[PDB]
């Protein structure tokens, strides 16, 4: 068995309890769902106008799942450098999911346009490849909402679980049933502006980011252990 | 009042602060000036290993610094700035020997952490006739600030509570020292964590405010030994004596 | 249920004040893991001024 | 002893206290950690892109102690003239502290990117030297925060107390031990932009202001006394 104990051969006496933190710094640490709340950057693009869109055309789409996008690293200086955060590294030990996300999508400064964001549910996830933001209509039945650009923009979703089962897989998926595929993201969240063509063309390479955290409906399921992992200090530094 | 019928024995009462079997006395009433109150044991909250008290020796006085102080010192002048864990070593390890020869402070040789608070006697043995007053100060982490060499004065050092030492009544200046660091344990050797400026807690520094003022066929000596006694302290971590370095001199 | 009850008409200022010192709740983002949370002193930790 | 009282040879008849203002002006003074909160400049820098930096590059670093910055005075007319203000010529008097800080970052008119800031207890202080505002990426884990400039470009932070110690060094720090510069600094509050290269290039040489308090968690150590003081009207005229 794992965790059993043959013989204690303790040399030590009992140590006082910090209560994790709550007797120094004035709150407990020992609860993981509440580290998991604190948001971590998801996934930064940058804007890139390939056709003279019409209003109804999605700028970017994206799978929504807090196992962490396929990474994608001119690199970005922080998938270059930081690796992964915290919650995909939480969530490589454990197996299943099941529960709420939360995103908190920051806009940039120059762009005045409406935004318009949706849930949609029936999207599946064909594979770990293309499970990242994707540069590309606007549609009706799907969860919706406008946030206004010019009062504020940072848009923020209470993205729920709309899964068709008891929960979802939480490792990097494969894609190997093929009705499995409907059972990894939470659904797919897109981001579309009601830009036209002609001021579009300012917000061209400004960065759009998103963010993610969990929300208090999450409960992860059955225990696996951690993949291997890499020092971050043993990356190389920028020669110069 | 106002009798005084001195014999054979003198006038006075010899008062004593008997301890483990070093006893000590002074003749005249101290002036203590307790910087901070009694801190707690502090074993509850960073040790498993055997916290063992060892108040049967290490609560010996044991006397570190004895210097002569003539009236060529000037007005604003230092006299020794005591580093008082690292100066109980540093009178050993400058005295000719090893710790391991003096009872008070195996314990350092053998455990590697420590945590205890100090009292601090600065006798003096100056004659009535003599005319001068040095000023005793605990200062925390004097090595962990470096405009202290801004501050090395008897006005900075006055304004935080300080003893007096006058040399007209020859007075003696007891001096409670709690223990009042940033980490709760002082380490004795070097340390996986630091290094640099082990055992340290801060400066007892000794400033002159009066010179000695005497006539031409005055006593120009001064003697000031300095007693220190160890009382409630405690050591944790057990290691070997082989890993303790030296102090630095 | 519609809310169609007229609402309030406010004035927008852009700063909390800075003399106030003293019995005043004062809104923030802490950067602290929990709400109810406060930097504390345990035994030795509490000081002496 | 210090605060001993030989022979006192008073002349006067007891004054009545006003209970410090209190009976004037309506409110007390006795307790200097009601002023403490006050707010006071904590360090003015100017905007410099020395690269095309990224979106994820921090704009600017520095370590976060309410013991003042190394005094950073074309000078800065109030580091030339107004010396040090309050917090530290009271924080000159005790040896340490322990305690939260406030904040309240205020940015420049003209900028209109979006703001990151983060709390980074990992970095220490080496020396007081380079224990000021630093012109140079995002990171996960660390406590972050984005004021939107659109909305209010005035972001406000509590900076919590993050350190495995009792408390913390108040004079200015010579770094002797080697992990005492753990013990210094709450942390390192870096603030960054969101800005791309083209835009960026009209807020140089805009003004950034940082103020500090310490909101209501700091409580000051062991006494230690002043050290010598500088008269500001003996400073020189600018004579024109
Ligand atoms: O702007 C306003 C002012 C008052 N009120 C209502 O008027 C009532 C009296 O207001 P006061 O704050 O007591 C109470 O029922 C409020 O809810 C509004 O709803 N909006």
């Amino acid at each position: 068995e794992e965790s059993r104990n043959t013989t204690v051969l303790d040399t030590t006496t009992t140590l006082q309890s910090s209560g994790f933190g709550r007797a120094f710094f004035g709150e407990a640490f020992n609860d993981l769902k509440t580290l998991m709340r604190r948001y971590q950057l998801y996934g930064q693009l940058l804007l890139s106008v390939t056709t003279d869109k019409d209003i109804d055309h999605c700028m970017f789409t994206f799978p929504c799942l807090p196992q962490g996008l396929a990474l994608d690293i001119s690199p970005h200086e922080i998938f270059n450098r930081c690796r992964d955060g915290i919650i995909p590294l939480i969530a490589s030990g454990y197996r299943f999911y099941r529960g709420d996300l939360r995103y908190k999508i920051v806009f940039p400064s120059n762009v005045n346009s409406n935004i318009w964001v949706q849930h949609r549910p029936d999207r599946r996830l064909e594979g770990w490849s293309a499970a990242k933001i994707v540069n590309c209509v606007y549609n009706h039945g799907y969860a919706s909402h406008i946030q206004i650009t010019r009062v504020n923009n940072v848009i923020e979703l209470e993205v729920p679980f709309y899964n068709a089962t008891c929960y979802n897989y939480l490792q990097a998926f494969n894609a190997s049933s093929a009705a499995s595929s409907y059972a990894v993201s939470l659904g797919e969240i897109s981001v579309g502006f009601q830009a036209t063509s002609d001021d579009i063309a300012s917000i061209v390479n400004k960065p759009v980011t998103i963010y993610y955290s969990i929300g208090d409906g999450m409960q992860f399921s059955q225990w696996v252990g951690y993949q291997p992992m890499m020092i971050l200090d043993q990356l190389p530094a920028p020669v110069v | 009042m106002d009798n005084p019928n001195p014999g054979p024995d003198g006038e006075g009462e010899v008062e004593l602060e008997k301890d483990s079997n070093v006893v000590l006395t002074t003749q005249r009433d101290p002036s203590t000036s307790i910087p901070a109150p009694v801190s707690v044991k502090w074993s509850r909250w960073t040790s498993n290993d055997v916290v063992d008290d060892y108040a049967t020796i290490t609560s010996r006085w044991y006397q570190i610094a004895e210097f002569v102080w003539s009236k060529d010192d000037p007005f604003d002048k230092e006299l020794a700035r005591l580093i008082l864990p690292r100066a109980l070593l540093s009178s050993i390890e400058a005295n000719s020997d090893a710790i391991c020869d003096v009872p008070n402070t195996i314990p350092f040789k053998v455990h590697a952490y420590w945590r205890g608070d100090m009292e601090v006697r600065v006798q003096i043995n100056s004659n009535k006739f003599q005319v001068g007053q040095l000023q005793a100060t605990w200062y925390y982490s004097d090595h962990e600030n470096l405009n202290i060499s801004s501050k090395r004065s008897v006005y900075g050092f006055s304004q935080m509570d300080h003893a007096l030492i006058s040399a007209s009544a020859s007075n003696e200046a007891k001096l409670v020292i709690p223990f009042k660091h940033v980490y709760p344990f002082l380490p004795t050797r070097i340390v996986p964590d630091w290094t640099t400026g082990i055992l340290d807690m801060g400066a007892l520094n000794i400033r002159v405010i009066a010179p000695l003022r005497m006539s031409a066929t005055g006593p120009t000596t001064c003697n000031v030994v300095v007693f220190i006694k160890l009382n409630n302290s405690e050591f944790t971590g057990t290691s070997s004596g082989k890993f303790y370095a030296s102090q630095i001199r | 249920p519609s809310y169609q009850q007229s609402p309030r008409h406010f004035v927008p200022t852009g700063m909390h004040s800075l003399a106030l010192g003293t019995n005043l709740v004062e809104p923030l983002h802490a950067l602290r893991l929990d709400a109810a949370g406060t930097t504390q002193h345990p035994v030795g930790c509490a000081p002496d001024e």
